[PDB]
């Protein structure tokens, strides 16, 4: 039974794995490709292998410049989330030295949790989902232009183009969805790529706060 | 007795109906869904509805789920929409600067 | 019973265009005096008061729409063409095939007075040319007319006629036009948009 | 003053203050709301204020 | 090298005449030759026409730089 859970399952995997790819972590072609019928090869049954940790990724090293950065993915099978297991991953984190971790949960989180998870570690970086989000990965969507995160030479650049203080920007929040797919810290700029009826894009910038 | 009737069983909770939107022209006459209820996040995550192209008229939850780079594009689309099915004439430009 | 009936429908509509301006004003005002403030610098961006950026470029292009004479388009191509042939209908001068056209207008606009000119623009008026070229080369299959100029019934030629010299003045003439269509700095953008929304 | 009864001219409302400011007139809006209106001259202490 | 367009915006039409039309109501010189006209205005005009006006605009930019242009030597049209 429970075969939309199964599917669920299934999409999740995939949409992580895009996302992780379009972040710049490792990621390969062959995986990006995999079928939902190779996945149940993979992967056991819902009834038969439970939430728990079976098919979950912590490949996602910083393939991009420095493997040593690199990600956590956590399934936590229980639906809310307490402090106790902030407490049980955190320590999983600490002893793998892992710096990332992307947090998933089935029906949201405690009140202990949810303020825990602002200060456990300003060393370590905790993003936190529901998988009721990762169902569509939003980039997909039509009503969302394309992204890209602008590197700080090329701040110079646009500034003195237009002669400007970065406080002279429109503003992007940083709990925005968008923000929090790229997982952006506050104070770096995001060139946003609007369509237009034409072959004329329009390119315009935005600070994130 | 009387309260458990109006339990939930299935479905979502915050939807009230749905309608099936049939059109005939000659480039395809074929089917489309139509829903009112006020949260977007439930509707795209289910099986069988092409999530990528679903669309809110309301600003406020397209804002909440797509970001506000998608709230700027509901609003033109809005007030384009609701002009032009009246039939006056207003310059894009002018509604651009708007949103 | 029909007179009284029909009094009635008349009320309903008189009781409204006292009413329908309750609102109206309202608008009227909450826009503008959130609004107003807008203007248009003279490096093209839009900035509030304080200096900060609203839009790098007014509407994206810098066009105002007081002088959009298409569909929201600063031109239309078709009617530009057809009035410029008519005031100067050369008669000595003979008429292009399509390649001497793509050879002359690549001969003009490769001129650097033009590569001043938004791109966007410049790549439209090259797509526009060609679909002019397609017409005449389907006209003079179709009648199998020789480009020597010698077939005995010179009317053949009069069918799709164009001229270097039309086609050097169409080109600065649409120079102009889009010249002179860019929102002028130091406009009062901000209050034209409610005038044009309240309205 | 107000009304015809005491010769008291004529209302430039703030909507046409609005339709003066469309126009980008700066020296006609300060013509018609200052100098002919009501125009006065004071003293400041720059000191104190 | 200076940027701004070579177009002379309405606004600086407006802006010159006004000016011009009020230094010509006080005695100051007059260089068109006038063919017998009174007021003030329609002298300032004729001497736009004739690009005899002595003034020089300041076009300023929001990060406080510049860049004068003589108004004998903009791009005018009606
Ligand atoms: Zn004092």
């Amino acid at each position: 039974d429970d075969e939309e859970e199964t599917y669920r399952l299934w999409k999740i995997r995939k949409t992580i794995m895009q996302l992780c790819h379009d972040r710049g972590y490792l990621v390969t072609q062959d995986e990006l490709d995999q079928t939902l019928e190779e996945f149940k090869a993979q992967s056991g049954d819902k009834p038969s292998e439970g939430r728990p940790r079976r098919t979950d990724l912590t490949v996602l090293v910083a393939h991009n410049d420095d493997p040593t950065d690199q990600m956590f993915v956590f399934f936590p099978e229980e639906p809310k989330v307490g402090i106790k297991t902030i407490k049980v991953y955190c320590q999983r984190m600490q002893e793998e030295n892992i710096t990332r971790a992307l947090i998933v949960v089935q029906q949201g989180m405690t009140p202990s949790a949810k303020q825990s998870l602002v200060d456990m570690a300003p060393k370590y970086i905790l993003e936190q989902f529901l998988q009721q989000e990762l169902l569509i990965n939003i980039t997909e969507h039509e009503l969302v232009p394309e992204h890209v995160v602008m590197t700080k030479e090329e701040v110079t650049e646009l500034l003195a183009r237009y002669k400007l203080r970065e406080n002279q920007l429109p503003r992007i929040q940083a709990g925005d969805p968008v923000a929090r797919y790229f997982g952006i810290k506050r104070g770096q700029v995001v060139k946003i790529i609007r369509p237009s009826e034409t072959a004329g894009r329009y390119i315009t910038y935005r600070l994130v706060q | 007795k009387e309260d458990l009737p109006k339990v939930v069983v299935q479905g979502i909770p915050e939807v009230s109906r749905a309608v099936i939107h049939i059109d005939e022209q000659s480039g395809k006459e074929k089917y489309k869904l139509l829903v009112e209820g006020d949260n977007l996040r439930a509707v795209m995550a289910t099986h069988g509805v092409k999530g990528t192209r679903t669309t809110s008229n309301n600003t406020y939850e397209v804002e909440k789920t797509l970001g506000i780079e998608a709230a700027r594009t509901t609003i033109i689309n809005e007030i384009q929409y609701t002009m032009v099915n009246h039939g006056m004439s207003i310059d894009r430009r002018h509604v651009m600067l708007l949103s | 019973t029909e007179f009284f009936f029909h009094t009635m429908a008349g009320r309903e509509g008189l009781v409204d265009t006292a009413v329908k301006t309750a609102e109206t004003g309202y608008m009227q005002r909450r826009l503008v005096k959130s609004l107003e403030d807008l203007c248009s610098q003279y490096d093209l961006t839009v900035r509030s008061s304080t200096g900060d950026i609203i839009q790098f470029i007014y509407g994206g292009d810098g066009l105002d729409p007081a002088a959009m004479e298409g569909k929201d388009e600063p031109l239309e191509f078709k009617r530009v063409l057809d009035n410029i042939k008519a005031v100067f209908p050369c008669p000595s001068e003979p008429a292009l095939s399509k390649n001497e056209l793509i050879l002359t207008t690549e001969s003009i606009m490769k001129k650097s007075e033009f590569l001043c000119c938004q791109d966007s623009f410049l790549q439209e008026i090259k797509k526009f040319i060609k679909g002019v070229s397609e017409k005449i080369k389907k006209t003079r299959d179709k009648y199998g007319i020789n480009d020597n100029g010698t077939t005995e019934p010179r009317v053949l030629y009069q069918l799709d006629r164009i001229t270097p010299t039309q086609v050097e003045k169409f080109l600065e003439t649409c120079r102009d036009k889009y010249m002179r269509a860019q929102m002028e700095p130091g406009s009062a953008v901000g209050a034209l948009c409610a005038q044009s929304i309240g309205e | 003053t107000e009304g015809r009864s005491r010769d008291g001219g004529l209302r430039l409302g703030e909507m046409e203050r609005d339709c003066l400011i469309g126009y980008g007139a700066s020296m006609l809006l300060l013509e018609r709301l200052m100098i002919s209106s009501d125009a006065f001259e004071v003293d400041v202490c720059g000191q104190c204020g | 090298k200076r940027i701004t367009t070579p177009y002379m915006t309405k606004y600086e039409r407006a802006r010159v005449l006004g000016t011009r039309a009020l230094q010509i109501a006080m005695c100051a010189p007059v260089m068109v030759e006038l063919e017998g006209e009174t007021d003030p205005l329609l002298i300032a005009m004729k001497e736009l026409k004739a690009r005899k006006i002595p003034i020089i605009i300041r076009r300023y930019l929001p990060d406080g730089s510049y860049e004068d242009w003589g108004v004998d030597e903009l791009i005018i049209t009606d």
